[PDB]
RNA sequence: AAAACUCCAGUUGACACAAAAUAGACUACGAAAGUGGCUUUAACAUAUCUGAACACACAAUAGCUAAGACCCAAACUGGGAUUAGAUACCCCACUAUGCUUAGCCCUAAACCUCAACAGUUCAACAAAACUGCUCGCCAGAACACUACGAGCCACAGCUUAAAACUCAAA
């Protein structure tokens, strides 16, 4: 038993967490860029609870794009959520850039419980053509 | 390629040798060997199958002849003069059980 | 140019078609079917007109007719599609082939 | 005379393997079948090694899928979650 | 193979271009 | 099934563009490659981080955060142990795949023959 | 050989025999071999052609 | 040639839908068609949201229309469809049943592609 | 007097045909703890191994029953001018006798 | 964007393991081929270069698979020297 | 044969008189094309 | 890391004349250049072969003219870094240009550096070795994708293409 695949918005899945449906549970948007990760927390109706990033917490510069920084950011986000009453979170990932799992970890530490992880990293089906290949 | 005249055919991709042909060849080869033996000639059995090394050695022992079923060093025949003394009698015939 | 309401090269020999429904007739007409059927019809007509033995297509004459038809088709296509260069190329080569055939015939 | 062999049409040859989908007819209207050869998570079309199809068949499937995606019969960035409880044709790890 | 025969040619071409630009 | 190389390489026979243009000749050799490991690892960072945070929160003392520091130390020790264990293991006897040397030996025993 | 087809047919019908094949001793007779022999006995002069012949052979075996 | 019109309507009660159907068919007829059969494929939830012209939709009825028509009319038909309000989209594909399947013998096993390199000791 | 062709015709290896899934009998002639060297007639030997079920019964000389999965085990690889044989048959143990 | 929001490439978690779920997700991505694409779509890989890369890949696959097959064939032949002495 | 088949078909084609009713019928009914293949070569709905 | 941006960033809606994941472990179509989002229409010369460097029709990208579109990319240019210097490599910005329509230009490592058709089973590297037949081309290096002449919607161009001087090599 237990499916990997999520419960659809169509009815009726016999699941709740804190007496709430899957769609009702808030989303924590993690934007893992290559040199900073920003972690928003939002309700099901799209009301923002708590923004927090590696810039907002202390760090500046390349030290934004470490895992530790990401973790810290996540923790901060969790803390902010806690005041407003959240507990369980869906997680949504954007991009790659070390602070991606780290953010999640931070969130967990902060006390929020991870319910699901979905990465909507924008993979353009050939859209804009990116920067020229630099000399490393 | 160079065993196609001696092959009969192939039964489900498994090749079968012409037994008549083998017999014909055998009659020659064995006869030759016998002749060599008669003429006080050194016969040398050779192999590298391992499975049959012991057997070959035994065979060599039983007859007046010899064997070399082990790793063939570089120049047991071409360099003989050095690997043994200067006055060696090389094999006057050789037999491979496994070429 | 053959009329649009004419039957196909396929559904011509068959018997009952002469006294059949109108919709059915329309369905089995050049007007509905694609340009290739029309081309075929044209070829047939040409054969009827000119060649001594229709139902051959191995003799030079028949081949020439076909070539001519193809050329015509190409020309029609190139009325529009004036940037289509492949078709132009096809036309040009095909005309030369036709010319060659004609020469051979003459010889 | 008699007992020599006779050249003969290759017996014990088991008839060649089938696509699974060989006699079948694939339409963009049929989402089910098409859905079956898409990854549930990404909505990406499975390869040939994964799907296990003849080349013609595979091509037919892929074109059909594409048609569905444009003509609005099928989803694109995922495989429809109503069609997960169906026969698994494809050979795939993830989950273990 | 080498890229040694090409290089000379390239150089020559460049020089020619320069000359053209000048004059 | 291995992907075919039927009409792929630019050869005298083909009426095609080459599908592949390989810089090494596709003739599988009598060796297999050497094995690999490790990277910019940085073990036990999470453990470190919590301790650091605790320190920041307090004055800067051991006495306040003695239960986190100890944990961190333990983690470090474990990591150290694990490295040793790893060393003992994958160079001596791999559980699953073979050691490369053994594989090489095997290959040598039944080597590939293009040279006819 | 001409019996090969027959053997193949037998295999298709009746799975590779539960009777174990020897290979060590010469003149071993497998079930397939027996069937083939029966067929030979029947045709020539069975005269009923393939499927019918096969059926007849089967019947004989059963008896 | 035979054709299919993959019609995707609303989602707007029966009578309206019927009217729309009547309209579309009429247009086709005018263009020069012989419509053959009608195949309603339910009102299913649309696999993505699909933007008109002027409203964006989530639910939508599906209909297929089998029809013979002249080659020139198709573009016109398409244009008409584009113009018409209550169609979410109307793509027109030539009928699958036109193409008879070639009878497959099946996948054949491809061997090792051989004699790619010369006999050299290297 | 016999020919060769005739002999071939009425010999067990030709009587059977293809070796794929054919319950055959054959003796074991050599032993190294786990593995069992089994002769089943034919060109090569094969090896299977001692099962848990009556391991102390499979001794040198005894008869065993093989499933037989081909007679020779060969294959040609990327750069090979000839397929590389193993000199073994590949045949799975059913049991004894 | 115009699709439904929580179906594509989501992974549900059981009893708050989380890390495991993440790993699974990663694996899935790898299988699909998305991560690689993302890595490559960071910069524009010019057509010729792309083609070259593809060629390299396909050749590698051909080689590697063959090697694997060979290994499989030859794993039968690790036992012990059965004839030993000699 | 083909012609005959066509003729047979034709009586059931929608014309301007036999239209509204046909439409209504279509609306009422539902054909479905969603057959879904198994691992072996077999169809299921 | 400076600089840049804070009219910024994230979630959510609404949202293209740009570009077309996966399928593609397939190897197709075209004469080559080239061509993998979807639909419809039209549509892929030649029942011998070879054959224009006096023809005609094509010919990536870049480039020219004229008018449109302009997300993203980006020569040039500007700013920041780096360095003894940096007219580069790294960063950021932005333009011609890439796109559309109508004309030009006519070159590529235009290379699968392996001519067309018919047929067969060793210098060395590379993609084994050859027959028949045809056309094209080549005959020391460099001078020289030069000079002069000629033709070209090309005027800094393209195509064709020398000689001297030199050297015992390349
Ligand atoms: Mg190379
Ligand atoms: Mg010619
Ligand atoms: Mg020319
Ligand atoms: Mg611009
Ligand atoms: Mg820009
Ligand atoms: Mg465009
Ligand atoms: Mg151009
Ligand atoms: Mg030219
Ligand atoms: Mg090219
Ligand atoms: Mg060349
Ligand atoms: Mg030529
Ligand atoms: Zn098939």
């Amino acid at each position: 038993k237990f499916s990997i695949y999520p419960p659809i918005p169509g009815e009726e899945s016999s699941l709740r967490w804190a007496g709430k449906k899957f769609e009702e549970i808030p989303i924590a948007h993690i934007k893992a860029s290559h040199n900073n990760t920003q972690i928003q927390v939002v309700s099901a109706s799209n009301e923002p609870l708590a923004f927090a990033s590696c810039g907002t917490e202390g760090f500046r510069n390349a030290k934004k794009g470490t895992g530790i920084a990401a973790q810290t950011a996540g923790i901060a986000a969790a803390a902010r959520a806690k005041q407003k009453g959240v507990i369980h979170i869906r997680v949504v990932v954007k991009g790659l850039g070390p602070g991606r799992l780290s953010a999640m970890h931070g969130l967990i530490m902060g006390g929020l419980e991870v319910i699901s992880i979905t990465d909507n990293t924008p993979i353009p089906h050939n859209g804009c053509r990116p920067r020229k290949a630099r000399k490393l | 390629r160079f065993m196609e005249p001696y092959i009969f055919g192939s039964r489900l991709d498994h090749d079968i040798i012409d037994l008549e042909q083998t017999a014909t060849h055998l009659q020659l080869a064995l006869n030759f060997t016998a002749h060599m033996a008669y003429r006080k000639g050194i016969i040398l059995f050779i192999s590298r199958n391992r499975q049959f090394s012991y057997l070959i050695e035994n065979m060599a022992r039983d007859c007046g002849e010899y064997a070399h079923t082990r790793y063939f060093r570089g120049g047991m025949l071409t360099n003989a003069r050095l690997l043994f003394g200067p006055t060696v009698r090389l094999p006057d015939l050789i037999i491979f059980l496994h070429t | 140019d053959p009329p649009p309401s004419t039957l196909l090269k396929d559904y011509q020999n068959v018997p009952g078609i002469e006294k059949v429904d109108d919709v059915v007739k329309r369905l089995l007409s050049l007007e509905m079917a694609n340009k290739k059927e029309m081309l075929k019809i044209k070829q047939e007509q040409f054969m009827k007109k000119i060649v001594a033995n229709p139902e051959d297509t191995r003799s030079l004459e028949a081949r020439i007719i076909a070539l001519s038809v193809k050329i015509r088709s190409y020309e029609e296509h190139l009325e529009k599609h004036r940037k289509d260069k492949a078709h132009k190329r096809y036309l040009l080569m095909s005309i030369d082939q036709r010319k060659k055939m004609l020469k051979n015939l003459r010889n | 005379n008699e007992d020599l062999p006779i050249s003969m049409e290759n017996p014990y040859k088991e008839p060649l393997k089938k696509c699974i989908l060989c006699g079948k007819h694939v339409d963009y209207k049929n989402v089910q079948l098409l859905s079956q050869f898409v990854s549930p998570f990404t909505g990406c079309i499975y390869g040939r090694h994964i799907t296990g199809l003849c080349g013609k068949k595979q091509k037919e499937i892929t074109k059909a899928i594409k048609r569905a995606q444009i003509m609005g019969f099928m989803p694109v960035t995922y495989k429809d979650p109503a069609y997960l409880k169906d026969p698994k044709v494809c050979n795939i790890r993830y989950r273990e | 193979k080498n890229v040694l025969k090409i290089r000379r040619r390239k150089m020559n071409h460049h020089k020619y271009r320069k000359l053209v630009k000048k004059t | 099934a291995t992907p075919s190389l039927r009409g792929r390489l630019a050869r005298f026979g083909n009426p095609r563009k080459p599908v592949l243009k390989p810089n090494k000749p596709l003739i599988l050799a009598n060796r297999v490659g050497e094995r690999r490991r490790e990277k910019g690892e940085a073990t036990c960072i999470t453990e470190m981080s919590v301790m650091m945070a605790c320190w920041k929160q307090n004055e800067f003392r051991d006495d306040a955060c003695r239960k986190e520091i100890q944990g961190f130390l333990d983690c470090a020790a474990r990591a150290q142990e694990a490295r040793k264990m790893r060393s003992i293991q994958e160079t001596l006897g791999e559980s699953g795949s073979l050691l490369p040397n053994k594989l090489n030996k095997l290959l040598q025993r039944f080597p590939n023959k293009p040279y006819l | 050989y001409h019996e090969d087809r027959i053997r193949a047919k037998f295999y298709s019908v009746y799975g590779s025999g539960q009777r174990a094949f020897d290979l060590f001793n010469p003149n071993f007779k497998s079930t397939c071999q027996r069937f083939v022999e029966k067929y030979t006995e029947l045709q020539k002069l069975g005269e009923t052609d393939e499927e019918k012949l096969f059926v007849e052979t089967g019947k004989a075996l059963l008896a | 040639p035979r054709y299919e019109l993959a019609l995707i309507l609303k989602a707007m009660q029966r009578p309206e839908t019927a009217a729309t159907l009547k309209r579309t068919i009429e247009a086709l007829m005018d263009r020069g068609a012989i419509v053959r059969d009608l195949e309603n494929l339910g009102e299913r939830a649309l696999p993505y949201r699909i933007s008109a012209h002027s409203q964006q939709h989530n639910r939508g009825g599906y209909f297929l229309v089998d029809f013979y028509a002249p080659t020139a009319a198709v573009e016109s038909m398409v244009e008409h469809l584009s113009r018409d309000i209550d169609v979410i989209r109307g793509n027109i594909v030539k009928h699958p049943l036109t193409q008879e399947l070639k009878e497959c013998e099946g996948i054949v096993p491809v061997p090792l592609a051989e004699k790619l390199y010369s006999t050299k000791k290297r | 007097v016999e020919s060769f062709a005739s002999m071939l015709r009425h010999s067990p290896l030709t009587q059977m045909g293809p070796a794929k899934d054919k319950l055959v009998i054959g003796r074991i002639f050599h032993i190294v703890e786990n593995d069992l060297y089994i002769d089943f007639g034919g060109k090569f030997h094969c090896v299977c191994r001692r099962p848990e079920v009556d391991g102390e019964k499979y001794q040198k000389g005894t008869r065993v029953r093989l499933r037989l999965l081909d007679l020779e085990l060969t294959s040609r690889f990327l750069g090979a001018t000839t397929d590389t044989t193993v000199l073994e048959a590949n045949a799975v143990l059913l049991g004894i006798q | 964007a115009k699709h439904l929001k929580f179906i594509a490439r989501t992974v549900m978690v059981q009893e708050g393991n989380v890390e495991s779920a993440y790993r699974t997700l990663n694996r899935i991505l790898t299988m699909d081929g998305l991560i690689e694409d993302i890595k490559h779509r960071r910069y524009y890989e010019k057509p010729c270069r792309r083609r070259q890369r593809e060629s390299y890949e396909r050749c590698r696959r051909i080689y590697n698979m063959e090697m694997a097959r060979k290994i499989n064939f030859l794993m039968r032949k690790n036992r012990a020297d059965p004839w030993q002495g000699c | 044969r083909e012609v005959l088949q066509l003729q047979e078909e034709v009586k059931n084609f929608i014309t301007r008189e036999n239209l509204e009713a046909r439409v209504e019928a279509a609306l009422d009914s539902r054909k479905n094309y969603n057959w879904a293949i198994t691992r072996e070569g077999l169809v299921v709905r």
